[PDB]
């Protein structure tokens, strides 16, 4: 359901989706 | 001929290190960058 350079950087979360699901 | 322009790889640099008074060894993390582009 929930689906959606110039110094911008997106850091990955520490906990992945699999670990949250676990 | 049309050409695409993309800024070449850039990122932050982080230093992973235990306490200075355990050891002096460090590791380097290059964020959002291949290992090939590092040198
Ligand atoms: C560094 O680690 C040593 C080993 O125990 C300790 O004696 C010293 O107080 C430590 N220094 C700090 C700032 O934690
Ligand atoms: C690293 O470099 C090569 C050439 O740029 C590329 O094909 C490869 O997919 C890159 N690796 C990753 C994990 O993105």
């Amino acid at each position: 359901k929930v689906t959606l350079f110039n110094g911008l950087t997106v850091l990955p979360p520490l906990l992945t989706d699999e670990m949250i699901a676990q | 001929e049309i050409l695409d322009i993309t800024p070449c790889s850039f990122g932050g640099v982080s230093v992973i290190t235990p306490g200075t008074n355990t050891s002096n060894q460090v590791a380097v993390l290059y964020q959002d960058v291949n290992c090939t582009e590092v040198p």
